[PDB]
């Protein structure tokens, strides 16, 4: 039993250690998809003062 | 059926990719004539690399391995350096406006 | 024992379920970075031009 | 900064000046203008 | 990409880091391996809130036939961030770096394409 | 570099050269200062035209150890282009040296930079 029951406890340890790198990927998604949704609204705000110069 | 079972999972959860069960495959922008490179490595299936190429979304795109997490932590660090380098540029184009 | 074989296969198909959703959600937003660049590129453009446009004038004048 | 600049431009347009022949247009607006356009 | 500036942000106060440059310096200095063929230099020092401070830095890397330069601003960035580096830069009380050089497409696609 | 090897022009005939090469590797010996811890060693001899011949030589320096190595071809040029030296070399017939080091662009800029 000792060497099943140590072998759970790395497989789950492991399995456990996968999961907080899941949970790293989870945590930094909120803050870069705010800055991804930033990108758009600038690119589409600039691409606005552009036409502005052009015309003027 | 026990001992397979576990060995499955281990093989699961793991970047030999043993049916990693985590295989996804995002596409890389490359410029030509670079095509011809790229060429994947240790254990990747043309069966898998073909089929990503098959499903193309543009010419000049290239499918990248995403085996599990950190290659998908990897992929947003590659995001956020470009995420500056794009709202840099951006500022660049405002200032001379 | 099953118990615990069970906990390891709904766990994994669980956080499967997330991670195919992560990547996804990584590939749309590259879309977007891309599909955006292609637009930075051509404020460039217009930008390089309204330059010598204006370059121009300023000789003119 | 577009329609900025269409206001800037519509601006300085109704304000003079000595350029021998543009004088400055009076604005309507809205009731007038209507009908203005319609007598196009 | 040839000024070589990179930006840090320290959870320190202004006070402090100007009070102690001298060390902090070199202790930037140790990071990057002490050899005497390279040299820190701080371009600014800028207060951002009551315990956040950004130092702007380069390097100047000497060549054997006696001729300087500024290293790139990307590869000092590259330096810094890999992770036994981003570690002994956070002991020094950095908690954010940047670069100030816009990467290309091709660039960035590269950095995608291989994130580590 | 580390070969040092010093090409040197001579306003004499080949044969002259060849003929008195004992005596034309003293003189250059003496011209180094003469001590034990360095000989000179000719790599070759080609007539380039009448009255002129080129002659390759470098030089062989000992430490106190006993370990022997070339003087380098940069620091070899250098004290042969030293007003006073070059002048010794003139008397001995020579009217030219040339080092086959290419210098790079940081060494080119500190030579332009301090060109004495």
């Amino acid at each position: 039993s000792e060497a099943l029951q140590q072998e759970i406890a790395k497989i789950d340890e492991e399995i456990q250690k996968c999961i907080r790198d899941k949970e790293a990927v989870d945590a930094f998604l909120p803050a870069h998809g705010e800055q991804l949704a930033a990108i758009p609204t600038d690119v589409n705000f600039v691409t606005r003062k552009s036409e502005g110069a052009h015309n003027a | 059926p026990i001992p397979e079972q576990i060995k499955l999972i281990v093989d699961k959860w793991n970047p030999n990719h043993p049916n990693c069960a985590f295989k996804t495959y995002l596409y890389n922008k490359v410029d030509e004539h670079t095509v011809p490179l790229y060429g994947p490595g240790p254990n990747e299936d043309p069966k898998e690399w073909e089929e990503a190429l098959q499903r193309k979304p543009a010419p000049n795109f290239i499918p990248v391995l995403c085996s599990g997490f950190p290659s998908i932590v990897a992929r947003l660090m590659l995001q956020r350096r470009v995420i500056t380098e794009f709202n840099n540029k951006l500022h660049q184009i405002n200032a001379s406006l | 024992m099953d118990e615990i074989i069970t906990r390891w296969a709904t766990d994994l198909a669980k956080y499967q379920k997330e991670f195919k959703e992560q990547a996804a959600k990584v590939m749309e937003w590259d879309r977007l970075l891309v599909e955006n660049g292609e637009k930075i590129q051509k404020l460039y453009t217009s930008t390089y031009e309204a330059e010598r446009a204006s370059n121009e004038i300023e000789r003119q004048l | 900064a577009l329609f900025d600049s269409l206001l800037a431009r519509n601006k300085k347009q109704a304000e003079g000046e000595t350029a021998l022949g543009e004088l400055p247009s009076l604005q309507l607006g809205l009731a007038d203008l209507r009908q203005r356009l319609r007598k196009l | 990409d040839e000024d070589g500036l990179i930006s840090l942000i320290f959870n320190k106060k202004e006070s402090d880091i100007r009070g102690q440059q001298q060390q902090l310096v070199e202790s930037l200095h140790k990071v990057l391996g002490g050899h005497q063929t390279l040299t820190v230099n701080v371009e600014g020092v800028k207060t951002k809130a009551d315990n956040q401070t950004e130092v702007i830095i380069y390097v100047v890397e000497r060549s054997p036939n006696g001729t300087s330069r500024r290293v790139g601003a990307s590869a000092l960035f590259s330096y810094f961030e890999q992770a036994h580096i981003k570690a002994n830069m956070q002991s020094l009380g950095v908690t954010g770096a940047m670069a100030q050089t816009e990467l290309s497409p091709v660039q960035i696609k590269q950095l995608i394409q291989n994130p580590l």
